[PDB]
């Protein structure tokens, strides 16, 4: 988990198809419609073919999330699962002897 | 010239431009498993009736009959009303009452949660990660349902 | 047990003769038709096995526990 953690703020998944509209205003783009940029933008992904998306699904290389020594040591000493022996003695203790 | 095939009418029928696939895909034809055929009829009945309505002078004329996204998505929500009688299926009735993001400190958590199983949020495939579910808790009459829908219908798609 | 565990352990390093690359005899695991002696397998018991059982065998009753029992015999019925 801590691996993981650190992968994903070491890539921090940004910088993603920065600037991908183009500048293309035009001075007539007036004397009508307010929001001629999201005409634009809706004609710019009009005239794409089709939503192929074939993209490559390897690129994330997710295989180089490895931990280290010093992420090992994350675990800061956890709590024991076991309060204390003590409160186990007997368990032995009646065991010395062999089992009944 | 699926639609042409027998609607003898006049002049064909086409869309021509400006619909995407991808919104009509993703907006609510999950569960509409099969029978489209439905929703383009419904569409073409709706386009050929705004079509004939036009009187002779009109002050314009249309020369062929067109389908616009608009009325597909209202067709499509028609459609999972009818088929709603058929199998339950929840409905989006709710007015001046959505997408408060910042409504709460829980939302963060929240989005947070939701986020990470899912790519477009979260590139990780949460492999080994263990996904898991959101249990709220507290007095009723506070909450509960109106998070449901709007965390439903703002980021997830279907409810 | 004792006598099982012995003649397991007589039969490994048997088979260990034949079962080896060096030997490269028979390898399916199924040794009782190379150890057609059905004879030698043969247990029995020795004064090992009877004296290391009374070594590991601690009485399966208390005496907290016969003692309660000869109590519940003091309800002698009838008496
Ligand atoms: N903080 C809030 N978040 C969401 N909805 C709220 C909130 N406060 C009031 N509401 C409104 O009142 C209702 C709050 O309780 P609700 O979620 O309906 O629980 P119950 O189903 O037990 O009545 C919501 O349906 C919504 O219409």
């Amino acid at each position: 988990l801590k691996s993981v953690h650190r992968w994903l703020s070491a890539a921090d998944q940004s910088e993603v198809v920065p600037g991908n509209d183009n500048i293309e205003y035009f001075s007539i783009n007036e004397h009508g419609r307010r929001e001629e940029n999201r005409l634009r933008l809706k004609t710019l992904l009009q005239q794409d073919v089709v939503h192929e998306t074939k993209t490559s699904t390897s690129a994330a290389s997710e295989l180089t999330a490895v931990v280290t020594i010093n992420d090992l040591l994350e675990a800061c000493q956890e709590t024991k699962p076991s309060i204390s022996t003590s409160e186990l003695v007997k368990l032995r203790g009646i065991y010395d002897r062999f089992q009944k | 010239h699926e639609l042409n095939r027998d609607v003898q009418q006049k002049v064909p029928v086409s869309y021509m431009d400006n619909i995407s696939f991808s919104s009509l895909s993703s907006y609510s034809a999950g569960l509409t498993p099969l029978d489209i055929k439905s929703i383009v009829e419904t569409a073409r009945m709706t386009a050929t009736a705004r079509f004939y309505q036009e009187s002779k002078k009109c002050g314009w004329l249309p020369q062929s009959i067109l389908i616009t996204q608009e009325d597909l998505s209202k067709a499509t929500s028609k459609a999972r009303n009818e088929f709603s009688v058929s199998i339950g299926a929840p409905q989006i009735p709710n007015v001046t009452w959505d997408d408060i993001g910042g409504i709460d400190f829980v939302k963060g958590e929240i989005l947070d949660t939701i986020d990470m199983p899912l790519k477009h949020p979260e590139l990780f495939t949460s492999g080994m990660k263990k996904r898991s579910g959101i249990l709220f808790y507290g007095p009723p009459g506070t909450g509960k349902t109106l998070m449901a829908k709007a965390i439903a219908t703002n980021f997830s798609l279907n409810f | 047990l004792n006598a099982m565990s012995r003649i397991a352990r007589m039969v490994e390093k048997k088979v260990s003769q034949h079962n080896e690359l060096t030997g490269e005899n028979i390898s399916t695991r199924r040794w009782f038709d190379k150890i057609a002696t059905k004879e030698d397998t043969k247990v029995v018991v020795k004064m090992e096995d009877f004296l290391k059982a009374q070594e590991q065998l601690t009485p399966s009753v208390s005496r907290a526990e016969l003692n309660h029992y000869e109590a519940v015999r003091a309800n002698f019925e009838g008496a």
